[PDB]
Formats: structure tokens, C-alpha cells, sequence
């Protein structure tokens, strides 16, 4: 029951972050709207300081909730029992490049809607790297494996940036999310499948808009009767 | 290729640029070029390059102006310049109607040259040529030397070799591929509308209007396919430049840049150069108008003075 | 895919030769098994020839124990089925969540109907009180490698989870280059290829491991939105 | 977990009714002590006593190297191996030191005794070192328990099995499904025991039910300074005070390479003086994966201990 977690099926949601790419400090914001239960999410970005920015946009888009996760009845949603009180994440990335980032966030509730407050942070970026030469066109689908440790979540995650010449560019990212409460039922061993795009970037517009699809399962390959594990 | 804009009402609009710029005939053709006229004892040449025109500079020369003269040329066949008369564009037909052009203007006996990409090549042609009449040379994102390896150039390989094949005449004589894909890629901000218009304006039509834009990376001195006779072009100035123990010199490396990573090891092994960086890709003009224009400022001002 | 001729059939039986060295402890393993290179699933019984017995969870050496045991669908290429009757090599760093790192280098051969495959495992730095020191490990959970293409190569990258007799569970980050040993004609496009590797025949009864891989290839099941980037 | 064998142990395996015919009994207290001796050398007597899950078993291929140069004698601890069971059914440490000192006295023991512990049964040793001071010559441990537990910083992940073994729930884990005899045990040993090897450890708690009690009722006593038992904290802090101040008593430490408990509480080993230090390849029961290196490395750790008259 949704009604009791504070919640509706359909969330509005504002996001507010600060951000360090090197020496470059900026400071963005997205609205948008999604769906929880079946998690879809379409959020609105745009860089109030630091503009322009002197890399690509991309690397921040993890940063701009997993409340917009189409979790089944088999698999316990961990992040919508977190609410009320909202759940936090603290996330590391490493680039194929050498560089790193670190992205923490607090994802909390207020009058119908989800205010999200993140803080990345990124360096050692390597200057023919195609987050510095800006050669990224987008996120390719993904599939980030979660697991629970202790009261905790965790989710480790390969994402692959598509570059203008057909190539790809990978970074590892582990994100350890943590309710602020106690939740009923830590979930088992699964995936969150993602695929994160660009909607109506075409419009000559001073803003990006991105849509995420989120969807929860186990492996859809059979587990050999009585094998180990 | 996301991209946001910066601050506007300061925009410089093509038909503002052209307006203030003049026309020559040189040859069988003319030549469009604006002119600041005041401080005629120096002249600093800008060189744009390929896929741009004089416009690339138009935030850049207002800095270099109360210490010199400051001529920017569209190269022919670009911008608001007129055709070559056989209406080839490699890289002796635009040196062929540039030095035709430099007689006209009635310049010093020294000039300093401010050359980008392929400009930064005609100056470097003209500097070999001519090695007595350069007082300076200012380059970015040059064309340095030739290129033995692939090591530490952006990943243009196999767009380099679609280019060269037949593939580049619908790459970019049909879809623009210079104009409408690599110009705002190497960008680092977004374009105002009317700022990319004007780059677009000279090559709005597909066929071989965009010939310009072709033929210049054709020419690019590769050791291995490249264009025989431009790669001679290329050895002997760069052996020039690297003799050049007299000449000043000012290099402006891009950061995180384009070539810049890949050209400083060379661009470098030439004496006499005071090395400067400022925030962009390849067309540094969009991203560090102000600070390339100060940087080139000093410079003049210290060659001047000694 | 046209299995005419890469010198391959539908069921193809493998032998497998590794050489071990993990911190300073040196080992010897052999696989031999069979598998179908066209629906993804294979079968290994591992033995230990040499070094016996292991300081060491065992399990790290399963991802060592082919990519021609793939099950890839007409609209994706099969770089690997491809890459015959020569074969193919890899080059694989393991970088474990705790600290420790591994390289795996293995040369897949094709001769007289069989899959001869030679390995190379080398580990350090792994962490005293890790689950691979420990051997805390259970098995491998399944997992999902991503496959791009890079020139002439195909990098796959996954991260692989052993779950552990505490029900907690422990990851390593794979990054896999595969070279054919030819060129093939058709390099894929990005996609994933999900893995189930299982322990099978538990019995207690002997030294040996028997293990099993399902591996199917597919694109992302999400449906890209019309006129989205990229 | 996939283990494989030894492949040369086979050829000198030594089973349980094997181990069991070298051994003799005593009657100790209201019951009786199972333990074995190789009698000569009677002039020092070096004492092994096993910890938890096992018995004297453990020590069948150590203890060999060691009987040219002393007499050995290893113990079944009360309610575990071939051993009685203790008389009211409890089997607490107090309980098992009960049985372990009436047995002491009937050994004709010399003046000054040398103790080779292993997990809980180095508790009882220190426990008998701090009461007897004058009675200790050489203390040899592995895997020890070796002063309180006030923090988890080092130590396997144990935290939860130890809630749920000091819960209800240990009730089942242990006494119904011999938790420690069919799942420790195996797991903490790199080699894979042969069958017989396991059988010897799983007969004397081959049944379900309260016999098994001796392995749920040893990790209940773990020193935990929150949550553990007091007396048991109190006589830990006791002997380990007592240890810091042995200048005088010589000490082997073999740390178990990568170990079980041995990163957690090499640190504290170090803080006994004079402690030799050395080393071998094992988790938990190393005397299973590393016998005859543990055992030369002892016997000449006696050798030198009695030469320095």
C-alpha cells in the first residue's frame, strides 16, 4: 500500500546539485515526474552556475532516485519501503580512464514530492578522454546488480558512454544506498535493468531532458535443478 | 554534442561581421577581409581554417587593435571571399590567392601572422618562403608536422580515411560534415543561433560550394598517404621553424583542446615560443575569445618593444 | 549462424590447460568437457594436477575454465563463432572489490573437432581476511557482461558476484579483450551477454569440480524510446 | 565450498578407531577422561589440548614429531571425543577446567608443565597458567583465545553467527543440524579431509540432539566485553593481565596463514614477552592442512626451551 509510505504512484520531483569537475565548481537543477511502481522518470536538467560547462554533460546523469524502479511482487522494493523518511546513497566511479568521481545523495520527501540534494565530484579526468573531448553521445542500457549487506543496499553497475564514432567508454560505478529507517525485508540477489536516453534533445534548448527506464529481476536463466549456488 | 549557451547580448551576428569587413579583387577573384587600418607601421594577419571564415576571430582582433593593424581574411572559396577560378581548393591554390592578396594591402616590411589549423599552415608555407619578412607567428591547433603515428591524436583515423575515399563527397558536400557536426562538436559552449548561421551561411547549399571544406583535410601531411607534395611543404617549414632561433613566437595550447595534445611534443621543438593555454577544444575562438585575444596582445606588445 | 565452415559442429567437446600462480602459491589445472556453441551452455570437469591443495577459494578460476559456448540470436554477430577454425585469444584483468587483482590470458584453438584452450591465472594482493583467503565463497551468481566492439577487437566488461556462506555477497570487476586470430567479416554491435555459471554433480563424492555455463546473448529487453538519443 | 584432497595423504591416513586403540582412559571426578600418551620422556610432559569441534584426533599428525624430545599427552575435553560426559550435563569453560585440572592430578606430572592450546583449549591452558603460575614452563597457542573481544574490527564476518548462536536459534543450528562439526569444520580446513578423517571428527556427534551440546555451549562462552559472560570476560582479562607480565615463560605463537581468528589477535600476541613467532599455511584448524611443519616447529621450540637450564 503506497498510501502508507507517503506516496502515489506518480511522484514529481526536484533535484538540486553541486558539482566539481576538476577546478570547474557548477551547480545544476531537473523537475520532472516518474512512475514508482513500474519506474519510468523523465527529468528536466539545466546548469544554473558554471555554464558553460567544460566537459560532457553525461557524467552527470546518474546524479539527476531509485524510488523510479518497476520492482515485482517476488522482489522486495528496498528503496519505496525506505519513506517517509527518504534513503541516501554514496557513489564511486571509476572511468576506464584512470579518473575517478564521487557522487553522494539524499533523496527525501516533502508535500508530494521527491527533493533530491546530490554533490559530485570528479577528477583525474584524462584530457584525450571522452569526457573531456565531449565525443559522448549517450548512456547505453545497463544492468546493475543489487545485493543486500547487513541493513544496507548495494549496487555495482558498468555503464558504457557511446561515442560519435561508434566506439564505447565504460566506467565501473558502486553505489551503496542506505535507508534512513529500518525496512521490514532486505531484498535477495537481483538486477535493475536501465536504459537512460535523451528525449527531446533537438531543440535548440539550453537544457537536457532525460528519461530512465528501471525494471527489477532475477536472471532469466535457469538454475540448473540442485546446482551450487 | 549536448551543449548550453553562456551570456548573448553581446553577439556579433554575421551580417554585423560583414558589414564591417571589405572586399579586393586579387587574381580572377576577390577577397573579402576586414581591416582595423589604424596602426599601419604593424600588420598581425589572422588565418582561420577550415569550416570557419574571418567571423571566428570577430571577439578575438578587438583586443590586438590599439597596438596594431589587424587584417582577417576568408579564405577563398569560404566565407564571404570569392572562388577559385578552377575551382580547386588544396592547399597552393589558397596559398596561391593569399600571397596574391598580400601585395594589396600595402603591409610592412615584417608581418606577425595569427594562423589556426590550416591558416596556421599557410603561414607557416609563407614563412618559409618568405623567412626574412616574418616578425612573429602566433599558432593554435597548428598544422606543425607531418604525422608518423596516430598516438596522441584524437580518434579521426577512420574518419580521416572515409574522407580521403570517395565517402567525403557525401560527408560533407551533402550532409555538411565539417560544418554541421564537427564545428559545434568541437565546441565547448553551445552556439547562439545566429553565431552558427553564420557559419553556415557560406555553405547553406549542398554540392561544391562545400568543396572548401573537402579538400583541406585531404591535404593532410600523413608520412603514410598523405599528399606527396604537401608533406614536402610540411617537412621544410617545420625544419625552417625549428631553425628559427630569431623568430618570437607564441603558442596557444588548448586544454583539454583537439591537436593541441597531440602537436605541443612539435609545435615545440621550435625556439623562440612563449607557450600560453586557455580553456576549449579546436575552435578555441568560441571558448577563450577574451583571453587569446589578451594573450596575443602582450605578445605584440614585447615583440614591439625589443 | 552458418556453421559452414569454421570447422565446427553444433556440440563441441574441449580440453582446457591452466597455469596457475596465485600470490606465490603455483598450481596446475585441467578442464574436460563439451558444450553447444549455438544455444550458449557448457559443461567442465575441473581437476587439479599439480599444487594440491588450494590456499585459495577455487572459484576464481571459473571464468578461466570460451566464448564460443555462446548462445548469440540472428540479429547480433557472433564474433567469437567468427573467429574460426583459428580461434581466438583474450586478455582479462580482475580487479576484486577488496584489493587483490588477477590477469587471465587464454589462447582458444580449434583442432580435430575439439577446442584445445590454454590459460594463464595469475593473482596478488589479495586481502588476508578476504572471502578468496578465506574461502567463504559458495559460487558465482549470474551475471551480465556488456560486449562492444573496438576496431578489430571485442571488449566485454561485467562485474561478478560470489555469494558467500554468510548470504552477504562479494564483487570483482571484469574487463575481457578478445582478438580473433583472423579477421572476420561482421563485428556486433553493443549488447549483453547474461551468464549462469553453476556448480553441478555436489555429491561430496570427489577432488573435482564440475561446472556448468549458460550463456545467452541478447540486446537490452527496455524499449528505446522513438527518436531518443542515443 | 569446492575443496580438493591431499593427494598424498591417503598413504598415511590415520582413522578414528585407529587413533581411538592408542588411547587410554581415566577415571576423573564422577566421570572419565579419554586421552592419549606416549609416556616416555616423563621428565617434561608437553599437554595438547584441542578447542572446539574436534579432540585429540587433531593433533594425530603433530603430536609425532614431538615424542622423541618429550612425553605428549592430548586429552578428549569432557562431553567431546571418546571422553565422558560431564556429570550434571553442563559444559561451560569452568566446567570443562574442572574435569581438565582433577585430571592433571592424576598424570604424575613434573613440576613445571609445557601447553600446546588451540582455540578454546588454549583458554583452558592460560586459564590454568594464571591459577598455577609456578606450574608453567612453556605455553605453545594457535588461534587462541587470546584477551576479550571489544571490537569486530579484525575478525571474520561472526558478528551475526554469534547472535544467532547466543540465541534460540543456536539451539538448532547446533544440536539439530551440527553446525560446527558439519559446516565449520570443513570450511575452515583448505584441504578436503579424506571420508574417514571426517567421520573421525563426526562420530562423537553423530546423533542429534544434546550430546552435541559441548559445540553450542563453547562459542556461547565467547569473551565479548558487550554481551558476553561476565565471569568468563573477568577470567579472560584475568589471564591475559597475567600473560602481559610473562617475561620470565617462554611462548611459541603459530599464526595461522591467512587464518581464521589469527590477523584479530596476532596484535594481542604480541604483547606477551618473549613469544616466538612463526608461521604456516591453514585457516582455523591448521593442524589439518600444515602437521608436520607445526609439528618440527614445536619440537624444536621444546628443544630450546630445554636447554636454557
Amino acid at each position: 500500500d503506497l498510501a502508507k509510505l507517503g506516496l502515489k504512484e506518480v511522484m514529481p520531483t526536484k533535484i538540486n546539485l553541486e558539482g566539481l569537475v576538476g577546478d570547474h565548481a557548477f551547480s545544476m537543477e531537473g523537475v520532472g515526474e516518474g512512475n514508482i511502481l513500474e519506474g519510468t522518470q523523465e527529468v528536466k536538467i539545466s546548469v544554473t552556475k558554471g555554464a558553460p560547462l567544460p566537459f560532457a554533460f553525461d557524467i552527470v546523469s546518474v546524479a539527476f532516485n531509485r524510488a523510479y524502479t518497476g520492482y515485482p511482487e517476488e522482489i522486495s522494493d528496498y528503496f519505496l519501503q525506505s519513506f517517509p523518511e527518504g534513503f541516501t546513497y554514496e557513489r564511486n566511479i571509476r572511468y576506464q580512464d584512470g579518473g575517478t568521481a564521487i557522487v553522494k545523495s539524499d533523496i527525501s520527501l516533502e508535500d508530494g514530492k521527491f527533493i533530491v540534494n546530490v554533490d559530485f565530484k570528479a577528477k583525474d579526468l584524462r584530457r584525450m578522454g571522452p569526457v573531456m573531448q565531449q565525443d559522448i553521445v549517450g548512456m547505453q542500457p545497463s544492468y546493475e546488480s543489487m545485493y543486500t549487506n547487513v541493513t544496507s543496499v548495494i549496487g555495482e553497475c558498468i555503464i558504457a558512454f557511446k561515442l560519435q564514432t561508434g566506439k564505447h567508454f565504460t566506467y565501473h560505478m558502486r553505489t551503496v544506498y542506505k535507508s534512513k529507517k529500518p525496512v521490514e525485508t532486505m531484498p535477495l540477489y537481483h538486477f535493475i535493468q536501465h536504459r537512460l536516453v535523451k528525449t527531446n534533445v533537438d531543440t535548440a534548448s539550453g537544457y537536457v531532458v532525460q528519461h530512465e527506464t528501471a525494471i527489477a529481476a532475477h536472471s532469466t536463466i535457469k538454475k540448473i535443478e540442485g546446482s551450487l549456488p | 554534442k549536448v551543449y548550453d549557451p553562456e551570456q548573448r547580448k553581446r553577439m556579433i551576428t554575421g551580417p554585423q561581421w560583414w558589414a564591417r569587413c571589405k572586399q579586393m579583387n586579387v587574381l580572377d577573384s576577390f577577397i573579402n577581409y576586414y581591416d582595423s587600418e589604424k596602426h599601419a607601421e604593424n600588420a598581425v594577419i589572422f588565418l582561420h581554417g577550415n569550416a570557419t571564415s574571418s567571423y571566428l576571430w570577430r571577439h578575438v582582433v578587438p583586443h590586438i587593435e590599439p597596438v596594431a593593424r589587424c587584417i582577417i581574411p576568408d579564405l577563398i572559396g569560404m566565407g564571404k571571399s570569392g572562388k577559385s577560378g578552377n575551382g580547386s581548393y588544396r592547399l597552393l591554390d589558397h596559398y596561391k590567392y593569399l600571397t596574391a592578396w598580400f601585395e594589396l594591402l600595402n603591409l610592412p616590411k615584417k608581418i606577425i601572422f595569427v594562423g589556426h589549423d590550416w591558416g596556421a599552415a599557410l603561414a607557416f608555407h609563407y614563412a618559409y618562403e618568405h623567412q626574412d619578412r616574418i616578425k612573429a607567428i602566433v599558432h593554435m591547433e597548428s598544422v606543425v608536422d607531418v604525422i608518423e603515428s596516430w598516438d596522441e591524436w584524437p580518434d579521426i583515423e577512420e574518419d580521416i580515411a572515409l574522407i580521403k575515399s570517395e565517402e567525403g563527397e557525401k560527408m560533407v558536400l551533402e550532409n555538411n560534415f565539417f560544418v554541421e557536426t564537427v564545428l559545434p562538436s568541437k565546441i565547448m559552449r553551445k552556439l547562439e543561433p545566429e553565431e552558427f548561421a553564420a557559419y553556415l551561411e557560406p555553405f547553406k547549399e549542398k554540392g561544391e560550394v562545400r568543396r572548401p571544406t573537402l579538400s583541406w583535410p585531404r591535404e593532410i601531411p600523413l608520412v603514410k598517404g598523405g599528399k606527396p607534395d604537401v608533406v614536402q611543404i610540411v617537412r621544410n617549414y617545420n625544419a625552417y621553424l625549428r631553425a628559427s632561433d630569431d623568430l618570437p613566437k607564441l603558442f596557444i595550447e588548448s586544454d583539454p583542446g583537439f591537436f593541441s595534445n597531440a602537436i605541443v611534443e612539435g609545435a615545440k621543438k621550435f625556439p623562440n615560443t612563449e607557450f600560453v593555454k586557455v580553456k576549449g577544444l579546436h575552435f578555441l575562438q568560441e571558448d577563450a575569445p577574451d583571453e587569446m585575444g589578451k594573450y596575443i596582445k602582450s605578445f605584440v606588445e614585447r615583440v614591439l618593444k625589443n
